[PDB]
């Protein structure tokens, strides 16, 4: 019925449609208030209610499809400059097994903006494509330190990414599955 | 990164073994049999014995040490996890504390055996193992600024010993060995037996000992901590007297040494 | 000073920031290759010059001295990416340069990059080179060390710690190796000036570049084209490689299997061999048999039972060569030999020596023989044994050895030595014009069922998959069916060395099926077709 | 031994599972073993004909309290045994099926009752299609919806054709800008293909 | 462990080596000899699906179990020196399956916790060469000849996951 | 320097700790002591790699990655083992000073570094490694020069000296220049004492990749290997064998300044530290071979038992079976205090029609006996067959190799004249003599003779005398001990018999 | 395990689906933008649903036996109904039947009577999963 890669995990695709679920702010170059928008899913007020060049906040997906025409301009999240990627690269080498508290969507969001938004930030966007890559980089150095911890009871993880889960999720499932199986038989 | 999360006596024991030597710190419990007694006091008596002899032999310690080690497999067990070797060693200890607190001469016999074999035991150590024993003994190095002041002093108080007792014949051999020697300060009155050899610098009433020497240090505190105990043990034999059944095996014990 | 400096920098930040697109393609190549312990990098030459043509400028203008700083560059990166030991990488490079024929490299190429091509026709054995090398100093017994590099040094004589006045020693129990190798490189055949033999150059690798290439494949080459020391004033010239360039799947499977359950596969099979030659049906029946083979037998008492199958043929030209075109293993000859080994072997001349001719070289696959009768004499008798024992065995001049000759035999000519054969035949001819008239007309167009490397990969298919055993009923058969032949003959030889032949044929008609028994309906065309005479 | 043929069949199995999930597009699951199944049927029948022997000789008395016991119960593992396979490789295929049944919702190679059984399965998804819950078109695409708006390039001459939207002209290498939720389904066909 | 799963199915199969404690008429045919009883202290070879039973049902049971080759004093050495280099698919193709029902079987302790320690340090070269994605054949090919059937799902499940992250990123 | 104590100190911890180790020193110890005061066994110890596992992981893989640095210490600990043990007292002078320590050896579980010789590569370099293959080349034995004792004339005081050489040991050293001292640092004139010196043996032999394993035609790749002490001349060229030793580099490799631009390599080899053979014949038997040999001759019947196991795969022929049985016992070999000599190993002969399983039942002897020869008859010379002359050095022929043991000849009869008058020898006096330009010599054969031929019609013909159907000379035939005619009778229930038999078969 | 069905959130969630599509046809008949919008919201709403279900139907396949052991119990502290929609009861009845006419004629039918039954807990091998 459902298909075989579908049967424990959520594709890339689904985990894009998550992340554009999220609020995000917006410039608009229209004035809407005074049809109207009657969504069904969402709160409908800020749309219908928007003034030429007054910040407000709408999904993400609405504000992709709104940037897609002259009708809009999306504000970068803060975390998405040069002054705080080079404080996350510092905590991270400076706590050598921690992991840095970027937000749960970084990556996604990081690959969606630099595609539909390159003209929209302030910082020159050939420097945030090598600082998002440092931070991936090592950020895996730490997992591969992680993976010697495998056991059959239970891991702690903090602050990895959703993606970054999702990209490990069918190896650690899969070995401690079998840790398991194993050491419980001698039990019983 | 990744991350997850009676028998007291039996206890006892593999604590005060976990050094490989004990100074003999503590009263032992529960019990064990006068068969037992009798033989585990022996054993220890016929090691002491031999060294006793073989110190009125004028014998060297590495004679002794071929001497002795082939018996503790025999009759005392020495770097053993067995808990039945480590109580033997312990209690045959203890017992011949009763045998030998009786008078001077035999605690002055007893303290001379039992301190040489605790030399003989801590030569057979790792240094590790030594380090570990020191240090849980809760056993003043001098600061870096004091040694190099000392320097010329230190080096050539030292350099003939490093040539001698760590074979560093080659000059540039005993110059970074030096460099990475310890000293410790002390008043001179600790380690008078080497101020009389001269193998300690002098300055100030204070002797200064490199960190490969000091082993008298901690066999003397031995030997005084075992003479204060046998003169307490000493103090309440009345209390021995309460069972019969020892007083024979005491006496037999004794006078192998009267 | 400085410069060693800065070019490090500039290579180290080529790295670092050299993206096309959205992937930063050498950071990607330097981790994955890590991850699989491979310590290398290959750059290409065209990313180099589109991101600074200075940088490759220097590199054009002095290699020998530039390709270590590189290299350098290359670790100091890799422990970024990869640490919170490794040792130096190998740098390989890729081009597009115009290619210079090997004939006109010259005394304007020597310390130059140059692109070229050609064969291999020899390998080296590996040998070690050291690149970390650690030093005694022999009178104050003092130690250092130094750090080689493989391009173009001796031991120093700068004692330290009067000192002597050559005292290093070298330890080799603390000091660091890798391989090297020696190619030699021909020019290409369609290049060479007319009535000249090949002209040819000798060459240098080392790790990974190592134990790459065989003899004799055609190969292009990056490199340094320098000399080195071995009249006046003259040195030798070679090359310092920097890169070269030179079972079943279930879909395939599925197409045989729908083979093996069509009713008609016989036919089909011998409607595909040789279709040109007319009639001679039982002639491609036998030659069916013959590639497919029966099944080899181990006993508990360590006797061993033949699998192979061996047919004469009494237009057989034809046959022979289509047999070597789709047996999967195949050797052709006729009957004098390559060599004075003849067919089996023999011994020459100084000291004796041996050598086997052709049913050793064919071991393991088939051989066909193009004139039976012009057999030598030597192997007259030996193949004997070739065939009966699949081993020939000598005994001569000092020499005392045995020789494998496991393999099927296919053999024509135009006595006694008929006996060896499975099966025998006669060629049969027909005469219609139709046909030379089309053989005729392709050889003008030239001039102005199941196909080859199907069939063989089948057969390849059936002899890995399936060896199958006697039903029950057909032993009762054979054994009746052998003793009425003997009855037959006494009132009016058969012999079990025959009726272990029928058994191979019976077997290898069954395994066309790939049916693990073989039945009665075998057993009837075996003895149908054993009809030689 | 009994379970050889067993140990036989459930290797096709296997192997029609691997050729499956190499290419989800080439689907055709390979003929029935009905040969290989009859043999493991008839050696059944063969272990039931010797119990109601045993049995016959157990009212006999013949020594019927141990060994018609041991003989009995271990034959009646023999048969278990043959039973799992033959379950275990008719689930495979029916898995398969079902698969197939999804989205068609030829016929040579199934045995008749998968043939009628395939035919019982669409039936029952059509009716969970209708009715309630219709607004939601349960046997359409899985991936989600990523653009309103896509191009779409001309690939097979099926000419004019008809759709809930509305009326197309599939003029051969001709491109449309077209709303995909329209498409989606002659993209399924194979009629198109996004560029 | 389904009843419809195959590769169990699969491996129930493998024969282990035993050996009777009574004599039984008629049974002779698990010696190929249906004419003729089996006798006491006769050793066999008999598939773990019908091994497992005769082991346990009564008192004395019908079969008692040999230790099978494949668990030997040789294969523990070899596991305990280097497990990375180990060709557990010529050993046996179903390895860690039969160790887990050995295992339940006679409730070891010291053999689980070599196979715990087998199973952890080949992950990790498992997952170096799922992680390996080109922009290398052979040095991969020579590694992946060395897996369990056990083994390749998991590979297989991880290169695919790897895979598809990529693809979707780079785009 | 320190941290060799502790490593002496570690491995004696390990020798207390595993006690069968003990056991094997004192042995040795008390057998050569016992023979001593009337073959003398080595001072050599083998022990198993996986106990050092797991006894102390840090010394197993010191000992397996840095062997250099824990061979040595190990070995000088085995021998304070067996010095502190009880040893005969008053040594003799050259006891005194021996110079002759322990030495170990190793077995198990080598793991990554067991290897073949195409596959050894700088990697491995300075590691303990395990290789496979074929001997090709031996070297002579030589003495090597250790140590020197020397007694000066006026003093009356024994000095002595060491030497070294960069295949004499592990770790490295300044090489010594093999002069002897004429002269005392006091300026007495000294003298050498030979038999209080110490020499040892040496041999240098290469291993080359087994045939088998060679890719393409491509050409085979090998190493040199050194043996010393008690590891001499226990192979020879063609032995299957299995090394173990530390793979090491030696010399200057042209950085000692020379004409090659050093593009030359360095040299490797192998320091044989334990060498096994390969079975590619021999059995030693256990306590239960006994018993059940020694029972089972009490049967009523045991030659036909045993008889008829041999080649079962064979149907008939009974008394041939039993003639190779009796063949394969041999009788009793008899030397007379005279010097003179009686036979005792028997000669067979078969000769028969086509297909009657002559070459088949000669065959099974093959893969029977415990040393056998095999050659056909037309495919051996006379000198191939007993003894040839190279360059002056003689070569063995076949029943010279074959000397204890048996040789099978299949078709006898197309063997010519001129090769069959050389086996007369060997069948009567067991051996071959040459005298042939600048050589003369006598060589050893010993050997049984199974042979089968094909009559002079193609078949046996009973109307013609046995002599007109049998082509050989009576000084031939009367060499073989036994002469067996068989012949295909053709008959229903034989032949029934027969094809039943193979088809089962 | 299959969690319980959300019965309340479904039925209002279907019916808010069909409110909108009908508002989204009577715009069309009477700016694009806010109809692009409304559009592909009902489009995402829709693709989350039908995943979904598909998810359910899954498992019960899987699990069908354990369900009506499950049902069987008459001491289990659950009933089938409060597990299972009514689109999904029917399913699973369905369909149990169908798989057990297929095998009942081509395999059980030869069996002996003490193999006939297709949920056999006592067997050597359990034959429900769960
Ligand atoms: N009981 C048997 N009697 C005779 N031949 C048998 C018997 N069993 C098998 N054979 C077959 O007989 C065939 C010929 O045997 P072989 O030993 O080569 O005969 P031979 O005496 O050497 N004949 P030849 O080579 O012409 O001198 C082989 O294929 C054997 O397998
Ligand atoms: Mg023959
Ligand atoms: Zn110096």
């Amino acid at each position: 019925s459902l298909p075989a890669h579908l049967q424990q995990t959520f594709s890339p695709e689904e985990i894009q449609f998550i992340v554009e679920n999220e609020p995000i702010k917006i410039f608009p170059r229209i004035t809407t208030r005074q049809t109207r928008w009657q969504l069904i899913t969402t709160d409908d007020k800020a749309l219908n209610n928007m003034v030429a060049m007054r910040s407000t906040e709408v999904v993400l997906w609405i504000a992709l499809l709104l940037k897609q025409q002259s009708k809009c301009s999306i504000v970068a999240p803060q975390w998405l400059t040069t002054k705080e990627l080079d404080r996350k690269i510092q905590y991270e080498k400076t706590h050598p097994d921690r992991f840095s508290e970027l937000p749960w969507n970084w990556l996604v969001l990081a690959r969606i903006l630099f595609n539909k938004a390159k003209d929209d930030f302030h910082d020159p966007i050939h420097e945030l494509r090598g600082k998002i890559q440092d931070l991936r980089e090592i950020r895996q150095i730490k997992v591969l330190k992680g993976l010697k911890y495998l056991n059959e009871s239970h891991l702690q993880l903090d602050n990895l990414s959703l993606l970054e889960i999702n990209e490990l999720r069918p190896f650690i499932t899969e070995i401690m599955d079998k840790l398991r199986e194993i050491h419980t038989a001698s039990l019983t | 990164m990744f991350r997850q999360s009676s028998e007291e006596e039996k206890k006892l024991y593999a604590r005060l073994y976990e050094s490989k030597l004990s100074f003999y710190d503590l009263p032992p419990q529960g019990e064990i049999t006068l068969e037992q007694f009798e033989i585990w006091a022996i054993d220890r008596l016929k090691i002491l014995l031999e060294i006793e002899s073989c110190l009125s032999r004028n014998k060297s310690i590495k004679e002794i040490e071929t001497i002795i080690k082939p018996q503790f497999q025999k009759l005392l067990p020495f770097n053993t996890e067995s808990l039945e070797d480590r109580k033997k060693d312990y209690y045959s200890h203890f017992i011949l504390r009763l045998c030998f607190c009786r008078s001077k001469e035999l605690r002055e016999k007893f303290v001379r055996a039992e301190t040489f074999l605790f030399k003989i035991r801590f030569n057979m150590l790792t240094s590790t193992d030594q380090t570990k024993f020191v240090q849980s003994l809760d056993l003043q190095f001098i600061s870096n600024e004091e040694k190099a002041e000392l320097s010329h002093q230190l080096y050539q108080t030292v350099s003939a010993s490093l040539q001698f007792q760590l074979n560093l014949n080659e000059e540039h051999q005993r110059k970074q060995y030096f460099q990475q020697e310890k000293f410790i300060k002390l008043p001179f009155e600790n380690v008078i037996e080497l101020v009389g050899n001269r193998l300690v610098f002098l300055k100030d009433g204070y002797a200064y000992l490199p960190q490969f020497q000091q082993l008298n240090l901690l066999s003397n505190e031995f030997a005084s901590k075992l003479n204060q105990e046998l003169i307490k043990t000493y103090q309440y034999l009345p209390r021995l007297n309460e069972d019969d059944r020892l007083l024979p095996i005491l006496n037999h014990l004794s006078s192998g040494y009267t | 000073d400085d410069d060693n400096t800065e070019i490090i920098k500039s290579f180290k930040n080529f790295i670092l920031e050299f993206r096309l697109d959205s992937q930063f393609i050498y950071r990607d190549q330097l981790r994955n290759n890590i991850l699989v312990k491979n310590y290398s990098l290959t750059v290409n030459m065209e990313h180099l010059i589109g991101y600074n043509e200075d940088i490759y400028k220097k590199l054009s203008d002095e290699p020998s001295d530039i390709i270590p700083l590189f290299e350098t560059a290359i670790t100091q990166v890799a422990k970024r990416i990869s640490i919170l030991s490794l040792p130096t990488f190998q740098l390989i490079l890729n081009s597009n340069a115009n290619q210079i024929p090997l004939r006109d490299l010259d005394s304007e190429h020597v310390s130059k990059i140059v692109r070229l091509s050609g064969i291999i026709i020899s390998t080296s054995v590996l040998s070690s080179r050291a690149t970390y090398l650690s030093i005694m100093c022999r009178n104050c017994r003092h130690t250092t060390s130094i750090t080689i590099n493989n391009f173009n040094v001796s031991l120093p004589r700068s004692c330290l710690s009067n000192c002597g006045p050559d005292p290093y020693i070298i330890i080799h129990e603390s000091s660091k190796f890798i391989d090297q190798q020696f190619l030699k490189l021909q020019e290409i055949p369609e290049l060479v000036p007319v009535g000249e033999m090949p002209r040819n150059l000798t060459m240098t690798c080392d790790r990974y570049l190592t134990n790459k290439v065989i003899p004799g494949t055609r190969v292009t080459i990056v490199g340094i084209y320098s000399i080195y020391n071995s009249g006046v004033a003259i040195r030798t010239p070679y090359i310092k490689i920097l890169g070269i360039q030179s079972m079943f799947t279930e879909e395939e499977e599925e197409e045989f299997l729908q083979l093996s359950r069509n009713p008609k596969l016989y036919e089909i099979l011998t409607n595909s061999i040789a279709p040109s030659i007319f009639g001679n049906e039982d002639i491609k029946k036998a030659i069916v048999c013959l590639l497919m083979g029966g099944s080899k037998k181990i006993l508990p008492d360590g006797m061993r039972l033949r699998g192979d199958i061996n047919v004469l043929l009494l237009a057989k030209s034809q046959l022979l060569k289509f047999v070597e075109k789709v047996s999967p293993i195949a050797v052709y000859t006729s009957g004098k030999g390559s060599s004075a080994a003849g067919l089996t072997a023999s011994v020459q001349r100084r000291e004796f020596y041996l050598e086997g001719g052709a049913m050793v070289l064919a071991d393991g696959g088939v051989v066909c023989i193009d004139e039976f009768d012009k057999m030598r004499d030597e192997d007259r008798v030996a193949i004997h044994e070739a065939m009966e024992q699949q081993t020939i065995s000598i005994a001569k001049a000092g020499i005392t050895t045995v020789l494998n000759s496991r393999t099927s035999v296919l053999a024509a000519a135009n006595t006694t030595i008929l006996s060896r054969f499975d099966m025998i035949f006669i060629v049969k001819d027909d005469h219609n014009e139709e046909r030379d008239i089309s053989i005729a007309n392709h050889v003008i167009n030239i001039h102005t069922e199941i196909s080859i490397e199907k069939m063989k990969r089948y057969i390849t298919y059936c002899r890995l998959k399936c060896a199958p055993r006697l039903s029950p009923q057909a032993a009762e058969k054979l054994s009746s069916n052998f003793v009425t032949i003997r009855k037959q003959l006494l009132i009016n030889p058969i012999t079990i060395r025959q009726l272990e032949a029928i058994i191979r044929i019976t077997e290898s008609l069954a395994k066309l099926e790939l049916s693990p028994i073989a039945q009665e309906r075998h057993v009837d065309e075996a003895i149908r077709l054993f009809q030689a005479s | 031994m009994y379970g050889d043929l067993g140990n036989k069949l459930v290797l096709e199995a296997k192997r029609t599972k691997q050729l499956y999930a190499r290419s989800n597009q080439d689907v055709n699951l390979p003929m029935y073993h009905e040969d290989i199944i009859r043999n493991i049927l008839k050696e059944v029948s063969n272990l039931r004909k010797n119990t109601e022997y045993l049995k016959e000789q157990q009212q006999l008395g013949m020594l019927d309290d141990k060994v018609a016991k041991c003989q009995y119960f271990v034959t009646l593992l023999c048969m278990e045994r043959n039973k799992r396979c033959l379950l275990a490789y008719q689930r495979l295929r029916t898995d398969i099926l079902d698969s197939m049944a999804w989205n068609n919702n030829d016929t040579n190679n199934l045995s008749h009752q998968e043939q009628e059984y395939l035919k019982e399965y669409c039936d029952l998804i059509t009716d969970l299609k209708s009715g309630d819950l219709v607004d939601i078109d349960l046997s359409g695409s899985l991936v989600p919806p990523s653009d309103v708006f896509i191009d779409v390039r001309v690939l097979k001459d099926a000419g004019e054709i008809q759709t809930e939207y509305g009326v197309f002209n599939l003029i051969k290498d001709s491109q449309f800008f077209v709303r995909q939720s329209d498409v989606e389904r002659l993209i399924q066909q194979g009629y198109l293909q996004k560029i | 462990m389904g009843y419809y799963d195959i590769d169990d199915v699969l491996a129930d199969g493998t024969e282990f080596p035993c050996k009777f404690q009574y004599d039984i008429p008629g049974l002779g045919y698990l010696e190929n000899n249906p004419g003729r009883p089996i006798t006491k202290n006769t050793k066999l070879s008999l598939p773990l699906w019908l091994a497992r039973i005769l082991a346990i049902v009564g008192p004395v049971p019908f079969v008692e179990l040999l230790p099978p080759d494949m668990f030997s004093t040789k294969v523990m050495n070899a596991i305990k020196t280097d497990p990375v280099a180990l060709d557990l698919h010529s050993i046996n193709s179903h390895f860690f399956s039969l160790a887990i029902k050995w295992i339940m079987l006679f409730s070891e302790k010291e053999l689980a916790n070599v196979v715990s320690e087998l199973l952890l340090q080949r992950a990790q070269e498992l997952n170096h060469h799922a992680s390996s994605l080109s922009i290398t054949n052979i040095a991969t090919s020579t590694f992946l000849l060395k897996l369990e059937e056990m083994e390749k799902e998991i590979y297989k499940k991880s290169h695919e996951s790897y895979k598809d992250t990529k693809r979707w990123m780079f785009k | 320097d320190a941290v060799f104590g502790d490593r002496v100190r570690r491995f004696q911890e390990f020798l207390d700790t595993f006690t069968s180790y003990r056991d094997s020193v004192r042995s040795i110890q008390v057998y050569n002591s016992n023979n001593a005061a009337n073959n003398i066994l080595p001072h050599r110890i083998i022990i198993s790699l996986d106990d050092l596992r797991e006894f102390d992981r840090s010394f197993w893989s010191g000992i397996l990655v840095e062997p250099a640095y824990f061979i040595p210490p190990a070995e000088k600990a085995l021998t304070d083992l067996a010095d502190s043990m009880d040893d005969v007292p008053h040594p003799n002078a050259s006891a005194v000073s021996s110079r002759h320590p322990w030495k170990l050896s190793f077995k198990g579980s080598f793991g990554a570094h067991a290897l073949s010789p195409r596959t050894l590569t700088a990697q491995h370099l300075n590691k303990l490694v395990s290789v496979e293959g074929i001997v090709t080349k031996t070297s002579l034995v030589r003495p090597k020069l250790i140590r020197s004792v020397h007694y000066a004339a006026k003093t009356g005081r024994f000095h002595y000296r060491d030497y070294t050489d960069a295949t004499t040991t592990l770790t490295t050293r300044i090489p010594t220049p093999a002069i002897y001292p004429t002269e005392d640092t006091e300026g007495n004139k000294l003298t050498t004492e030979y038999g209080y010196s110490t020499f040892i043996d040496h041999q240098r032999i290469t291993v080359q990749e087994m045939p088998e394993m060679a890719p393409a035609g491509q050409l085979p790749r090998s190493i040199d290997v050194i043996l010393d002490d008690d590891l001499v001349d226990k192979t020879k060229p063609g032995d299957r064998v299995n090394v173990v030793g530390v793979f090491k580099s030696l010399g200057a490799g042209g950085m000692n300044q020379s004409n090659s631009n050093t593009l030359i390599g360095f040299k490797t080899l192998i320091l044989g530290n334990t060498v096994y053979p390969l079975h590619a014949a021999r059995q030693m038997l256990t306590d239960f071979d006994i018993r059940n040999i020694n029972k089972l001759s009490k049967k009523k019947d045991i030659f036909d038992i045993l008889s008829q196991s041999l080649a079962p795969s064979i149907y008939g022929h009974d008394h041939i079976k039993k003639a190779i049985l009796l063949m394969l016992m041999g009788g009793v070999e008899k030397n007379l205090e005279n010097g003179s000599h009686l036979r005792g190993d028997i000669n067979i002969l078969m000769v028969g029609d086509p297909s009657t399983a002559k070459s088949q039942l000669l065959r099974f002897v093959l893969n029977t006996a415990s040393l056998a020869i095999a050659t056909t008859g037309r495919g051996s010379s006379g000198v191939g067959l007993t003894a040839a002359v190279t360059t002056r050095r003689l070569e063995a022929g076949a029943m010279v190799l074959a000397d204890r043991g048996v040789v099978c000849i299949d078709e006898f009869d197309k063997m010519t004249d001129v090769d069959r008058v050389a086996i007369h020898e060997v069948m009567e006096q067991q051996t071959v003599t040459i005298a042939k330009a600048g050589i003369h010599t006598t060589l050893n054969a010993r050997c049984s003779v199974i042979a089968a031929a094909n009559p002079v019609f193609g078949q046996y013909d009973v109307n013609r005398d046995p002599h007109q159907n049998i082509a050989l000379p009576d000084s031939l035939l009367s060499r073989f001990d036994l002469l067996f005619v068989v012949t295909d009778d053709i008959n229903e229930i034989r032949d029934r018999s027969i094809s039943e038999h193979v088809l089962r078969t | 395990e299959l969690l319980p069905y959300p019965h309340q959130l479904m039925k209002r969630l279907l019916n808010r689906i069909s409110m909108q599509s009908q508002l989204i046809e009577n715009i069309s008949m009477g700016s694009k933008l806010p109809l692009l919008c409304m559009e592909t919201e009902l489009e995402r709403l829709k693709f989350v649903i039908r995943s979904y279900i598909r998810c359910r139907l899954s498992k019960i396949d899987k699990f069908s036996l354990y369900l009506r052991q499950l049902n069987e119990d008459e001491n289990s502290l659950i009933s089938l109904t409060d597990l299972l929609s009514k689109d999904e009861i029917k399913y699973h009845d369905t369909h149990s039947l169908i798989w057990l006419k297929l095998v009942n004629d081509s395999i059980l039918k030869y069996m002996p009577e003490e193999l006939q039954a297709i949920n056999d807990t006592e067997g050597s091998v359990n034959m429900i999963d769960e």
